[PDB]
Formats: C-alpha cells, structure tokens, sequence
C-alpha cells in the first residue's frame, strides 16, 4: 500500500528507505498514465525533497528526484504541489552534484517545474538555475544530457506574459550562439525554437537576438534537409522581420530570400504559409526591400499561391500584395499588373472572413489610385474577371467598412 | 513542456 510506502521512505535503515522510494518512482514511471494525485496525498512529498539532500547516496537521490520530476510532469496543480514542497532549492543545489546523473535529473525536474507557467519560470529564474544549466554546455557532454539542457532553455524561453527577464535572456542568447552550429538535428529544433519564442516578444528582444551575431546562422537552416529545422528558422526569421525595416534588412543582407523559391514549392501547405507571411512582412518595408521581392523572382509563386493556394497561405498572399502598395512605386506596382494579379486577388472577395474581403479591397483601391493613367484599363481587368460583380455584391454585406470601401470604388472607378 | 521519464 502507499502508506506502507510512505511510512517506509521515512525509515532510518537505509535499504528499506531506497526500496520504499523505489517503489514509488516505479509506480510514478512505468505508464503514460501514473497514480501522480496518490502519491501526493499520501504525504511522500516531503520525504522525497529530504531524500533529495542525501549527498553520501547518489542512488537515493536519484530516485527521488525521478518521482519528484514525474509527479511535476502532470498537472499545474501537481507541479505546484512539488514547488510548494520547497523541491526547487534543493534541485538547484543538486545542480552542482559530481554525479552526472543526479545532475541531469535534477535538471529534467527544473525543466517541467518551469514549463508550468512564468511566475514559477521566474522564480527557478531568481534562484539562479540560468548558469549552471547552461555550464553543462560542452563537447564532453552526453547528448541525451544536452537534448534535456536545451529543452530546458526552450521552456525558459517560452510564455511571454510576462517573457523572461532582460538579463535572462542576455544569458541565454550566446548559448544559443553556441548551439546554432551543432549537428544533432534535436539540438537545432530546440535552439532555433528558443530563437523563436524570444524573438515573438517584441523589437527590444529582436534588436537583442541581432546583436548577439546568431542570424547569419539562423538564415542557412531555412533550407535544412529537416523540415523541423526549416520550420523554426522560418517562425524565427518571419518575427525578426515584424520588426523594423533595419532588422528586416539584417535579415534581407543574411541573403535570406535565396532560401524562399524552395519554401513557396515546398510540399508542407504550413511552409509555403509561413513563408509567404514572411514575404508579406517584407513587402511591407521601403521600396528596396519591395525590389529585393521582385528581383528575386518571388512574386509569380505568390501569385500562384494566391491563385490555387489553401485559404491560410491565400490569406497571408492577399496581404502581401496589399502590403506592396504601402510602400511600392508605381513601377513596382505595375509588374504585378502584368503577372495577372487582378483575377486571383479579386477571386477572394467572397470569402466569408471578413478581414481578408477588406485587404482584398484595400489594395484594388490603392491599386487603382496608383496608375492614374492606367486606371480605366486596370478596371476594365477587374471586371473581365467578375470581380465588378462581386465589388457590387459586397454593397450588401454586414461589416460598415467593407461597404463603405465598396461603394467608394464603385463610385470613383466604375463610374466616372 | 512537460515531459515524464519512462523507464526506457
């Protein structure tokens, strides 16, 4: 029974105690489903965090600290019962252990106490786990220990309400810089997920992801033979080019769009998606980075993806080439006009998604505002592809700008 | 986020 077992690991004879935490840890490790809430009420608890302090007996400690991380690895409730236990102090200290694997455990417990939640991230944060973790970093190191430290780091960077603090990150990111050049596909993920979530945190933490000297690597793994790898660098660039226009030419002068033909093709509906996000954050830059899209061959694959694209990618292709207008000269503008952008573009306004009907709008306005000599051609293009019929439908739908914008190109450019 | 070690 678990009393028999609690009452046991309180045992001053030290093979009764090792045989009680034992069972416990086999009762807490042998199935994807463990008695997690039993053993919590049974009161083991504390009679593992003490274990947890018996330097003269790694095994002792090591089989604490294994049922102490699997009960974390359920519930917030259960990791909170293991924080509350004042496990936290103690794993820290068992950081420093000779064992490497009373180390390692140790180390897979702070990381599911972390990944609860970021007051409890910013309290293992505040005890100071952030450099003997990332000391373990070494060539000598396991990988299976160094998969566990970077999944580690991955959970440290991730929530971002609040993100981790500023000397959090200054810390972490040349560890990063370091593992960006490993070989183990796993390690990569991990890294370049990390990059990710710190870079979706605002421009201050994409000006400190720049600093640190990591992109130039960041942008090679866009064309990884992994598609994992390819996948995170691709979230990681795309954020950093939600900056800034001069964090988007950071990128840009990475030779970034090089990788790009390879995404817009690629087999995955997720990457030509993310990809063409990416294109749409840089279209959205000054007029270089516009001819950069252009000079690149990229904006015939938009438009296709617009054309015959799943409605996740057509939405992020809509809102390129709306973003073009931001900034786009009218030369720039015109190529779209004559790589057939009017038919697919206007093939969206029926869409139910209502935001993606307004950019729609949005950019045959600004199109048509645009070549002022060209504007009864381009409207005579608009409506050879029924999109004069869809413009008029629209008239009658529910959202107040969408039929205000409708009226109003009816007005000025079908009228006159 | 979480993982649960298994006895491999």
């Amino acid at each position: 029974s678990l009393e028999a077992i609690v009452q046991n690991a309180s045992s001053d004879n030290q093979g009764i105690q090792l045989s009680a935490v034992q069972a416990a840890r086999k009762l807490l490790s042998s199935d994807r489903n463990p008695p997690i809430d039993d053993l919590i009420k049974s009161g083991i608890l504390p009679i593992l965090v003490h274990c947890l302090e018996r330097d003269d007996n790694p095994s002792l400690q090591f089989e604490a600290a294994w049922a102490l991380t699997n009960i974390a690895s359920g519930t917030s409730e259960q990791t909170q019962a293991v924080v509350q236990s004042n496990a936290v102090p103690l794993f820290l200290r068992l950081l420093h252990s000779p064992h490497q694997n009373v180390c390692e455990q140790a180390v897979w417990a702070l990381g599911n106490i972390i990944g609860d939640g970021p007051q409890c991230r910013d309290y293992v944060i505040s005890l100071g786990v952030v450099k003997p973790l990332l000391s373990f970093i070494s060539p000598s190191i396991p990988i299976t220990f160094l998969r566990n430290v970077t999944w580690v780091m991955v959970n440290l960077c991730r929530h971002k309400d609040p993100p981790p603090p500023m000397e959090t990150i200054q810390e972490i990111l040349p560890a990063l810089c370091v593992l960006i050049h490993h070989t183990d596909v796993n390690i990569l993920v991990d890294t370049v997920w990390a990059l990710s979530y710190l870079t979706d945190a605002g421009n201050e933490q994409i000006q400190m992801v720049i600093d640190s000297g990591i992109v130039p690597h960041l942008v090679p793994l866009l064309s990884h033979q992994e598609v994992k790898v390819q996948t995170a660098a691709l979230r990681a660039v795309g954020n950093i080019v939600t900056g800034t226009d001069e964090q988007t030419q950071v990128v840009l002068n990475c030779d970034a769009l090089s990788h790009f033909p390879a995404l817009l093709t690629h087999p995955k509906e997720k990457i030509n998606k993310e990809a063409v996000w990416f294109l749409s954050n840089i279209t959205a830059g000054n007029q270089q980075q516009v001819q950069a899209v252009i000079d690149a061959n990229l904006v015939p694959m938009i438009i296709h993806l617009l054309d015959k694209g799943d409605f996740g990618t057509q939405k992020e292709a809509a809102w390129a080439i709306s973003n073009l207008t931001i900034s786009g000269r009218k030369d720039q503008v015109a190529y779209l006009i004559q790589q057939n952008v009017i038919p697919p573009f206007c093939n969206l306004l029926t869409v139910k998604d209502a935001q993606v009907v307004q950019v729609v709008l949005d950019g045959l306005s600004n199109i048509l505002k645009m070549a002022e000599d060209e504007a009864e051609t381009i409207g005579n293009l608009i409506e050879e592809c029924g999109g004069l019929e869809k413009i008029e439908q629209l008239q009658n739908h529910e959202n107040e700008d969408i039929y205000k914008l409708a009226y109003e190109i009816i007005d000025q450019f079908f009228s006159s | 986020r979480k993982r649960q070690k298994l006895m491999p």
